[PDB]
RNA sequence: CUGUCCCAACGUUGGGCCCGGUGAACUGUACAUUCCAGUGCGGAGUCUGGAGACACCCAGGGGGAAGCGAAGACCCUAUGGA
RNA sequence: UAGGGAAACGUGAUUCAACCUGGGGCCCAUGAAAAGACGAGCAUGAUGUCCGUACCGAGAACCGACACAGGUGUCCAUGGCGGCGAAAGCCAAGGCCUGUCGGGAGCAACCAACGUUAGGGAAUUCGGCAAGUUAGUCCCGUACCUUCGGAAGAAGGGAUGCC
RNA sequence: GUCGGGUGAGAACCCCGACGGCCUAAUGGAUAAGGGUUCCUCAGCACUGCUGAUCAGCUGAGGGUUAGCCGGUCCUAAGUC
RNA sequence: CGUGGAAGUCUGUUAGAGUUGGUGUCCUACAAUACCCUCUCGUGAUCUAUGUGUAGGGGUGAAAGGCCCAUCGAGUCCGGCA
RNA sequence: UAUGCCAGCUGGUGGAUUGCUCGGCUCAGGCGCUGAUGAAGGACGUGCCAAGCUGCGAUAAGCUGUGGGGAGC
């Protein structure tokens, strides 16, 4: 378990009116890349879901602070927003 | 549409007469509703 | 589950929108067995089904501005859309301007201020638009 | 010649008629007025009908709905046929 | 407005019906009368010789 | 008054490109890697002479197939029609 | 001492759709008919049969071969801010996420829609085509011509928020 | 649309919650015509559905439309027989 | 000066009717006449629903040979007919 | 040797071919009117389970009589 600082300045990328659903992707992406578990496996507790979506769909904060905790036999992480 | 008692006894007689051929006439016969009928697709008189 | 049937019968049950019924995410099952209205009732008094509550726009930020509009501001060139007739009808304003000078002579006849002669020759006057307003009236009857 | 009571009509929604309004259904002759349908119905079973109501079916038959007197119980006259 | 697509959605009027006589979806109910057997325009039934070749 | 132009640039949204799934049509005598000249019913990928040419695939804009689409409305003709 | 509401279970006001009732004006235009009702009381009792009644009413229930971006009548025209407004924009009540395939690449060329482009300013083109400029409201002011109505919002100038 | 969760052999699109949106003479409410059972329930996925489907206007089986006082019915209109 | 409120009157994407330009989009379409913006009329020779009448050398036509069910310098169907 | 060309083999796809005929086509002989005593035709019904066809008509794939027929239906 760690808190961790998600850069999400490549939801830029992808057109404006969708920032927040790339916003998601990115965050399970990175917690998969940075606990080593499958996307599949990450859960995004919903807190995470109402801090990116705060603003609309096309008006995501760029970076944003999360708590991660990494347990199991095939191995998972639940994270949530602090 | 304001149906009468005649054209009531005609859409009743369609409605029935577009249910499946029972499961006993096919091992009667040993081995299809030709006059399958749909609101949408078909059109019925009147 | 598909608890979509339900959802038809606890807004009617509640008598309130589809959109506005809450149902528990804990008592799925509970409300998947709800046949009947009977049973949907029950859930209603067991909290498991609710009705959200409805929206109501905020008046508050209107009468601030309703107050400075009756004060006589915000009503500057700036802000008026309308031609001048559409903001105040001439013909209502003639009918406020006549019926006001009109029942302000007949006052001052019972009161017997004017006789039916003086009278007949301000109302006469009147009708013909001499006078602006009830106060112009007056200063033309005084001298 | 047709008579007028072909078969009563026992479904969930004429139960709850039977058990709690004292109603009992009839498929009748699409023929038959509301007032046939109350004598034939008081010939054949022996009750007193106070009130007819008819549809016309999307079968092509008739249904009456058909209330009894409080003298008589429903529910004991569709038990015996 | 053109006389194809556009002009086919006004098409809500009933006019032949299933005539009392033959049977057939030809009662016009405005007219009172059937197209295929003549019914309300004659105690004949409608028939004509060609509704058949010549020699048929 | 201005990107209509000098003279074009950068950006935005949807496509376009890659992956899963769904899944047509136009068109097809045959053969077919062509190019430059020539010849021929005088407007040839196929004939003649040369030149060039290892096969397959992706994306592209459309030079050619006198490209695909319609038995030319133009013109004349028919002891044709209206 | 019906009903309904968990509860309270209001009172006054302004503007007032519906509805009621009048006054005026116009026509080389004159604005249905019939059944029926009224005229012509009250009690009590009886009778009041027959046919329709589901659902859709539309970017999926209708017509258009289609779950077609087309077409298709009526009533809700008084929900709030806004403003002249049944206008825009925003938002309730209500409805919806079915104008029904998705995932990926700072996501190239090229295309559709579009934003911003220095200096010049129609040089573009058959042609200012396309685009843009102007704009609401008040005040001042307003030419030629005219059938005296008009031209006219001519043109031109000023003003505009909040407290 | 997104994150959770539900059911399921199977879930991007079936259901629940939350968050985020869209519609304001309409994407809301009641209806005419026209349609004709398309309505409701249960069971299904071979067909239909611009992908998938556990969903459905699809398949199958059941069920559903109750009137003295709402329409028709009666009257007459252009006009028809 | 006021009152009055006339008008095949003006502005107006009110509802509604219409269809100037883009020769834009589409052009095996969403569509056998569509989409978007722009534009015109909008108390009248106005617009509209339903009912009703006029029928093929005949209707209807503020006249374009326009329209008479995707059919019109003579509708459609079948027959004459091979 | 990849993409691939020609012929074949096994297996599909397809439904030709050959064989078969409950249907047609044509000729010939016989026969020949029905209907207000409501025809012909059509509609809707009618079966334990019944959608289509055939039959039948609320007495509804049928009722009665006579003759035939025969152990089945
Ligand atoms: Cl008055
Ligand atoms: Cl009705
Ligand atoms: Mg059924
Ligand atoms: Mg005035
Ligand atoms: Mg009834
Ligand atoms: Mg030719
Ligand atoms: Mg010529
Ligand atoms: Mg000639
Ligand atoms: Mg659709
Ligand atoms: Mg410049
Ligand atoms: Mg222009
Ligand atoms: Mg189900
Ligand atoms: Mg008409
Ligand atoms: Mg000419
Ligand atoms: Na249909
Ligand atoms: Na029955
Ligand atoms: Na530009
Ligand atoms: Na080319
Ligand atoms: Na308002
Ligand atoms: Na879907
Ligand atoms: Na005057
Ligand atoms: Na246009
Ligand atoms: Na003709
Ligand atoms: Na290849
Ligand atoms: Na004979
Ligand atoms: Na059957
Ligand atoms: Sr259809
Ligand atoms: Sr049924
Ligand atoms: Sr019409
Ligand atoms: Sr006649
Ligand atoms: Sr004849
Ligand atoms: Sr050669
Ligand atoms: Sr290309
Ligand atoms: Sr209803
Ligand atoms: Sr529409
Ligand atoms: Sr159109
Ligand atoms: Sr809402
Ligand atoms: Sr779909
Ligand atoms: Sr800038
Ligand atoms: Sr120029
Ligand atoms: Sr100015
Ligand atoms: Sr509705
Ligand atoms: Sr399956
Ligand atoms: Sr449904
Ligand atoms: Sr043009
Ligand atoms: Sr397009
Ligand atoms: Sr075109
Ligand atoms: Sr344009
Ligand atoms: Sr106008
Ligand atoms: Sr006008
Ligand atoms: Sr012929």
């Amino acid at each position: 378990e760690r808190v961790v600082t998600i850069p999400l300045r490549d939801a830029r990328a992808e057109p404006n009116h969708k920032r927040a659903d790339k916003a998601m992707i990115l965050i399970r992406e990175h917690l998969a890349k940075h606990f080593s578990v499958d996307e599949d496996a990450v859960r995004l507790d919903p807190s995470i879901n109402e801090a990116a979506w705060a603003r609309g769909r096309a008006n995501t904060p760029s970076k944003i602070r999360v708590r991660a905790a990494r347990f199991e036999e095939e191995g998972e992480a639940i994270v949530e927003a602090e | 549409g304001k149906k009468s008692k005649a054209t009531k006894k005609r859409l009743a007689k369609l409605d029935n007469q577009n249910s499946r051929v029972p499961a006993w006439v096919m091992l009667k016969t040993d081995r299809r509703n030709h006059k399958r009928r749909h609101w949408r697709r078909n059109d019925t008189d009147e | 589950t598909d608890l979509s049937a339900q959802k038809r019968l606890a807004a009617d049950v509640l008598d309130v929108g589809k959109n506005r019924v809450w149902f528990n995410p804990e008592r799925q099952g509970d409300i998947a067995d709800a046949i009947t209205r009977e049973d949907v009732r029950e859930l209603v008094d067991e909290g498991a089904i609710q009705a959200k509550d409805k929206k109501g726009n905020s008046r508050g930020r209107a009468r601030e501005r309703q107050k400075k509009r009756a004060y006589g501001h915000q009503k500057g060139a700036g802000s008026r859309k309308g031609k001048a007739g559409a903001r105040q009808n001439s013909k209502e304003d003639w009918e406020s301007r006549i019926r006001a000078q009109r029942t302000k002579l007949r006052e001052l006849r019972d009161e017997g201020t004017l006789s039916s002669s003086q009278y007949r020759d301000l109302y006469d006057k009147a009708g013909g638009g001499e006078f602006d307003s009830v106060a112009d009236l007056e200063r033309y009857i005084d001298a | 010649s047709w008579d007028v009571i072909k078969h009563p009509h026992v479904t969930e929604k004429a139960m709850n008629d039977m058990d709690f309004q004292n109603k009992l259904q009839f498929a009748v002759d699409d023929r038959a007025s509301k007032g046939e349908v109350a004598d034939a119905v008081e010939e054949q079973y022996d009750v007193t009908v106070e009130q007819v109501n008819t549809q016309n079916t999307m079968d092509g038959e008739k249904k009456a709905v058909v209330r009894l007197s409080e003298d008589d119980d429903a529910q004991e006259v569709a038990s015996r046929i | 407005t053109g006389a194809g697509t556009p002009s086919q959605g006004k098409k809500n009027t009933t006019t032949h019906t299933k005539c009392r006589r033959c049977g057939e979806k030809s009662y016009h109910t405005k007219k009172k009368v059937c197209s295929s057997c003549g019914f309300g325009k004659s105690a004949k039934r409608r028939d004509y010789e060609w509704q058949s070749k010549a020699g048929e």
